[PDB]
């Protein structure tokens, strides 16, 4: 029951009593592990922002990283570094824009690379985890550009250099599948496969249109790069599952997250990161509550957990708080992270049972995005 | 004040999140940081891009096309934050998407988000 | 009275007796079967029209007369932008001041003077009775009164519901009588959220009562010379069309190269486009606005020529703030736009869409 | 009775009904006047901060100005401009530091000058107004530097250039009295008068010690530049008044802001800007409350208003909120501005009755400093 | 909780503003953002300057000199803000003044304020 | 035993018969009237001491023996900082290993070898009695044993309360028996809030039981060569005093120029200062530290010569992170530190404090 602060008071009292000396210094974060979790606070569009590095087990802040305007955090699944595409201005929110990528050592949190992105090319939007993405080999970072038109930038983290922009058609998001390949989602309801070599137009292949004009897919799908599984909820909780483990898009059976009676009685997904996917457990997690059709970004009080294969509900948790974003650790016996923008608190739940274990409050101004490494 | 309930448009206070024109506003009401319903505060730069919405007006029972325009080049106001999403579509339908910082076309390439105005650009449909 | 005035204008409008050789009327160039524009092939194709004399070509594209009656009289507004008037450079104040100019223009109808116009009106018994009943006895004996009254009849004629019927699919949708197709609605959405609606909408905000898809302002959108049209015009290779600056009394250099925002109504059937008919296809006209926004190689090329658009005839006062929107129109939106524009075709010209 | 957003809904409703057209554009702020008030938000040491420009009569935010790390605001008394000394870093809160001064147009709020300060010379401290100061003619901005030693930086706002550092004794704060002269308060308990040229050792003169080593003078004295009245409370509500209007320090008689029974009952000043001075009324306003002696930065709920000449108490206001900072408009029938860092709200009182009149809320994260121009 | 009441030190929770060593802290407790009672969080830089205070330790009845020191080079943590002023003197006695950003001697010239540590450096006298 | 061994060291300590020419005892250089430092004038003033030959000058200033008993034996700690030892370069492990060195040093007491020292001891019947009672019969006849035994007696004598009485005003103030003057209390506060505490306090944090104002670490603070001393020592114009790197076994080039942090106890009376006796006045030693911090030209000028301090003897491995604090000591704070440092003077030397203030 003793809190982290109280244990700390006792160790300190005892050192003073034992006359134990210790050198004031810069701590190293504990080695990255499965229970590390990263909360990004886009701070309701503030010109600078924070990332919180959290030990999920202890419910303790173990570090922080500063960022600029609407930065896109990325975490290497293997735990060897974290990075972000970020954006600063020479006079707070005004003057010369510098978009840049920084890579960080995940224990000292020091930057290891600072890679300028020419011609201010970042897409500036409410944080969508999959608008910037690491390729599987961590050697490349791909960020989305919207203006003047959809495009994707290719950043070499190995040579620490920006390479070029890829011209693409009218599509969105970036799901890397390989050192030279990623899929995007298009306005026509196809996926586009983009294969980039070193030179020239990439080679672009469309899948079949897989949803209509008036099926609406959220801005925050779950995507497990190691599992190749793109998990895509729509506004009504229809969940598209695309398997990309072969190099080409295999469409899975589309599944439903709420029941026809729940849907009839106004159960809808809603929030920010509405969906988590646990890779080993093959399990979709979805934030839902009773809401109007157009209250789809509001917090939810409940999480439903369904088998990705069958589509059967495995649990429903009453989260006991207004939750905007969820994610899960990728270890066995996973934590379910429930982030409340309003409370600025990460509620860390046992993902199997939904009981609140611990929470970390005071996480910025309007934290939204939870990231975890998938380390095994 | 129940955030999941259907949004109840009123035509009696523009600084409130339930004001009718703010039906797909995301950010801050320019009127609370020295702008007005349809004008940017001093120092900011008005963007030419918008995301549009059709907003039901309780007063004449008519539906109006609102093109939101962002006032840019300042850190976010922090005053009267509002996030509504009537007819708001995902990003691949950007004309109706409101997570996007709609600052394209702003003077001085200002792209930082400060607040949003709500002018009518026509009758809906 | 307003009726009989318009009915008189109606007679004059198709009367070739108001041309020097009596070979040409207003309807010759403003063919009511072609949304009041010029179907006739000339040296420079349809870019410019031929006068009464058989060889003289204009240096501008003959615009539609439909909806021209909705344009305000020329004026500088409180924020300093000139609005309204008639002709592509607004050099006429209104429809009345404009009417008489074609009759006396030597590269058009080429009457020597008002007197020769009145003389032609005196030859027609139907005109003596028509004019006299509206403007009084002997009106046609006096060339000033005759010519001005002819200009008034023409103006009244162009102000009839016939020139501005507001019966396009666009008008019918806005009246709730029908729906847009998905693509038309996308086009409409694109039109109102992208930069077009910054110039091609009557109002800055609110709902326009009779929208004609122009704010009546003057803008230089940076167009190149139409080389064949200019050569046919015979105005010389040195010539610069200064747009609004050419209106007498405008002295302000910021106005050089500025032309009146045309109404987009009927735009689908009044090609070629721009003040000098440089673009044959509507699609080309829309793509032109990508030269300011797209990074892509294809955006610098006129698809009709396969070559770069060319330098603006007037490389200054470009409306850069409006034109450099930061966003490029993809094929999907250019399609959507054509669709939306086509809905601005009046009922009677709906058959002309191929 | 009717709120500002109700007045706005009604007028937009009517414009719509009358088909009234308006061009969306960038507003101008109304002309600076006596009832304009600036609230700076140090944001509890955040790397970026905001000033709110407020019409005190309407209680309406009419503008904001962005700043960096612990900026010093100044407002020219005559309303012609406002400025701040500010600090930014190349990577949010890390990397190359740039201290700089910006001057802004008070209507368009556009920067009219951006003057670099070489060698990052700013004193970084919780905002004390009188650590950065305008000379009376508005041509010079003087900023304090602590490290490596107390110094004052001279910035030419007319030529838009940094001029030089001036070496000073062990002293603090800068109260300008002339285009080339300011006073500081020294550790030994005197004031130092600093008179400076474009080059050469400044002339430095000390007054006599005016307080004992054990009487403590607060970090936020009120200074009226047009009256040359420096009003310096001590921790006990003892007020030092120094008259600098002759260009030399003349020590006015001390007054006690609290009575002996009140002091016996633990009344003491407390907060941030604990004291304000209305020049035209020659009135001192002090934030006071019952408090232990080492709770001198906590908020207070009472303002005593005393005649600066006699020390007579004229009012004791129950503010009805937790107030950290007060200031007054310098017009006839002044407003009393009562800023709560806790509520992030500016409460606007009639200074005569103490009545609360209106308030402006949501003024950032930790707003602390009120500045008014003295325009009469 | 009465902010005006005499400060009552406790020796049992270092994350609360009444922890005895925080008697003259201003800012944020470093233990709350990845540091500890007397170490800085990763990525920040430890200053060598400090302000002191004599804080009464209710565990031993003894007063100790606490020499605060800032962890610098990061935006303010925002966690566990605290402000105490036991014996805190005004800025002209800077060795006891706690509004100053004591980030001097931090590596890389880091001068931004992230949080503060509370090491003991002496017995008080 | 602990009494007798020390008592025997008391005798050796003052015995000039442990030098070649019998002119010099430990007490000659380490004078108990002067806090165990050398009051004698040599060719480099008081900067370096003259040996038994009446001619040889050392290259380093003779340090106090007060409180030297509190210094831990030399070692490398876990952060890779060397700590402890004796001599300015840590080249002796501890008091005992140090004690035989003056004896054999031809620059100091100059006995030719152990056998010669044993033969001296053997001549005094009181040593034969004293040594034999502590170390056994015939100890004086084994030159190794005799020499080791003397070193141990001398080390034990330096560990008595008389070398480290802790009866300075500071000690008395830390007991509550008195208060500091306002000047001293401010000096104390500066000392503990400025960079001095990073080097001149036993511990990084917490409270020392017997504070001697040094962390026992090795730092190059970038002192110039003391020219007159260096000339007197005869080591050569090209010689570099490598500090700790001179300790046999230390190879690390990063240790060049690092000297053991000295106890600041009795500092007021053990001038001149630093390992080479370069600065005469206490205030000068304190003003040196401003050269890393101050922007004023005066900060780069040695007030004692009016000339720049001088290029560091070893321009590398300077303790720049501690030294460059970003804050300059004004003259108030320098006076305050002088007053503070004077409270560190043992009770018996309080009277010497007058002829320097
Ligand atoms: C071909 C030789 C033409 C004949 C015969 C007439 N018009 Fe015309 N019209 C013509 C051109 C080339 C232009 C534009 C020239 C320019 O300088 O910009 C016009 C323009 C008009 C307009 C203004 C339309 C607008 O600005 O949107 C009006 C009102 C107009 N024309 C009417 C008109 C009438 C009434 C005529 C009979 C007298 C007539 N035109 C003859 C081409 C030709
Ligand atoms: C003002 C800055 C404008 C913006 C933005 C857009 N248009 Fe425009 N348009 C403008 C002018 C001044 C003119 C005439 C230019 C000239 O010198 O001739 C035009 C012309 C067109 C046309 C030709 C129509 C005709 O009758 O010839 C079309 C089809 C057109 N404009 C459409 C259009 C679209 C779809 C836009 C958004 C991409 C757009 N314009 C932007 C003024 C301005
Ligand atoms: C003058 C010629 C001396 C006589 C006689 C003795 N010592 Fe000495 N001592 C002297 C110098 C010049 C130095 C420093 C030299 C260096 O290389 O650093 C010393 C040092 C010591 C120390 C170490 C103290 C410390 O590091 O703080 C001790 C313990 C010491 N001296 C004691 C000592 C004894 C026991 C002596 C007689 C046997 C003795 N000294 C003689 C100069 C001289
Ligand atoms: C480590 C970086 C140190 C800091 C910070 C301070 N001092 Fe120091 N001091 C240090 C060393 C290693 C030495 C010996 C240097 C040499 O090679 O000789 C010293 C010496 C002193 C002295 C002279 C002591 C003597 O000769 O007996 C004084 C008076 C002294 N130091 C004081 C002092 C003060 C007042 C400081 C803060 C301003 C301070 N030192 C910082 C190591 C370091
Ligand atoms: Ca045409
Ligand atoms: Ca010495
Ligand atoms: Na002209
Ligand atoms: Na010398
Ligand atoms: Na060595």
């Amino acid at each position: 029951q003793e809190t982290q602060g109280q244990a700390a008071a006792r160790a300190a009292a005892a050192d003073l009593a034992a006359g134990q000396d210790d050198e004031p210094r810069i701590l190293e974060a504990p080695a990255p592990d499965a229970r590390r979790v990263y909360v990004n606070d886009p701070a309701h569009f503030a010109a600078v922002t924070q990332q919180f590095v959290i030990d999920g087990e202890a419910g303790r802040v173990i570090g922080m990283i500063d960022g600029g305007f609407l930065p896109n955090p990325v975490v290497a699944d293997d735990g060897s570094f974290i990075a972000h595409a970020s954006t600063v201005f020479s006079r707070i929110a005004r003057g010369e824009r510098t978009d840049y990528v920084e890579v960080f050592d995940p224990v000292t949190l020091l930057p290891t690379a600072d890679i300028e992105l020419p011609d201010a090319p970042r897409f500036l939007v409410g944080t969508y985890p999959w608008m910037t993405s690491l390729t599987p080999d961590g050697k490349t970072l791909l960020f989305y550009q919207f203006s003047p038109a959809p495009a994707v930038g290719v950043v070499d983290l190995e040579g620490k250099a920006f390479k070029r922009m890829l011209d693409v058609p009218d599509c969105y998001h970036i799901f890397p599948t390989a050192p030279d390949t990623f899929f995007m989602h298009c306005r026509d309801g196809s996926l586009a496969k983009v294969a980039f070599g070193t030179e020239g137009t990439p080679e672009i292949t469309h899948t079949e249109v897989f949803h209509p004009e008036d099926e609406f897919l959220i801005n925050h799908p779950a995507y497990s790069q190691k599992a190749g599984r793109l998990v895509w909820p729509t506004y009504t909780g229809k969940i598209h599952q695309i398997d990309l483990s072969s190099g080409d898009a295999k469409f899975l059976p589309a599944v439903e997250a709420l029941t026809e009676a729940e849907r009839a009685d106004g159960w809808r997904p809603g929030g920010w990161q509405q969906v988590a996917y646990h890779r080993a457990l093959d399990r979709i997690y979805l934030l839902v509550d009773q809401r109007d059709e157009w209250r789809h970004k509001t917090a939810s009080r409940f999480v439903v957990v369904l088998d990705a294969k069958t589509g059967e509900r495995l649990a429903k948790f009453e989260m006991g708080h207004e939750i905007d974003s969820i994610n899960v650790s990728q270890d066995e016996k996973p934590l379910l992270y429930a982030l409340s923008t309003g409370d600025k608190t990460l509620y860390i739940h046992d993902a199997e049972s939904g009981e609140e274990l611990r929470s970390v409050n005071q996480l910025g101004h309007g934290p939204q995005v939870i990231t975890t490494a998938d380390m095994g | 004040t129940d955030p999941r309930a259907k949004w109840v448009p009123q035509d009696n206070d523009i600084q409130a999140c339930d004001y009718w024109r703010h039906c797909s506003i995301d950010g801050n009401i320019c009127d609370c940081s020295g702008g007005s319903l349809t004008n940017c505060p001093p120092g900011t730069k008005l963007a030419t891009a918008s995301w549009v919405a059709s907003c039901y007006n309780p007063t004449d029972g008519q539906s109006y096309l609102i093109a939101y325009r962002d006032c840019c080049g300042y850190n976010v106001s922090g005053r009267c934050p509002c996030l509504n999403t009537e007819g708001e579509l995902p990003v691949y339908r950007p004309e109706f998407a409101n997570d996007i910082i709609w600052c394209f076309g702003a003077e001085d390439d200002a792209m930082t988000y400060h607040c949003t105005i709500s002018p009518i650009v026509g009758k809906a449909s | 009275a307003d009726d009989a005035l318009a009915a008189l204008g109606a007679q004059l409008f198709v009367d070739p007796a108001l041309s020097r050789n009596a070979t040409q009327s207003c309807a010759t160039c403003h063919d009511p079967a072609r949304a009041f524009t010029d179907p006739r092939e000339g040296k420079a194709g349809l870019a410019v029209s031929v006068g009464d004399d058989g060889q003289s070509h204009g240096d501008r594209n003959t615009p539609t007369l439909g909806y021209a009656a909705l344009v305000p009289a020329f004026h500088r507004d409180a924020n300093g932008k000139y609005k309204g008037g008639q002709f592509w450079d607004g050099r006429a104040d209104d429809l009345k001041q404009q009417a008489g100019q074609p009759m006396l223009n030597p590269v058009e109808m080429a009457m020597p003077d008002r007197a020769a116009v009145a003389a032609r009106l005196r030859d027609d018994p139907a005109y003596r009775t028509g004019f006299e009943a509206l403007f009084g006895k002997g009106v046609l004996d006096d060339p000033e009164r005759a010519f001005d009254a002819a200009a008034e009849a023409l103006a009244a004629y162009q102000a009839t519901g016939e020139f501005s019927p507001f019966d396009s699919k666009y008008d019918r949708v806005m009246r709730g009588e029908e729906k847009f197709t998905p693509l038309e609605e996308f086009g409409y959405t694109v039109f109102i959220t992208w930069n077009c609606r910054l110039c091609h909408m009557q109002r800055k905000q609110g709902v326009a009562e009779r929208e004609t898809f122009t704010n009546f302002e003057y803008h230089n959108i940076g167009l190149p010379v139409n080389e064949t049209a200019r050569e046919a015009s015979g105005l010389g290779a040195d010539h610069v069309d200064h747009g609004l600056l050419a209106r007498p009394g405008i002295e302000d250099p910021a106005q050089s190269g500025r032309f009146k925002v045309p109404s987009l109504r009927n735009v689908a059937v009044t090609g070629p486009y721009m003040h000098n008919g440089v673009f044959t296809d509507l699609r080309t006209a829309i793509l032109f606005y990508n030269k300011y926004t797209s990074r892509r190689p294809e955006a610098k090329i006129n698809p009709e020529t396969g070559a770069p658009w060319g330098e603006p005839e007037v490389a200054r006062n470009l409306s850069l703030a409006e034109l450099q929107s930061g966003l490029m129109l993809d094929d999907g939106r250019v399609d959507a736009l054509v669709a939306f524009l086509e809905t601005l075709t009046d009922r009677r010209y709906e058959p002309l869409l191929e």
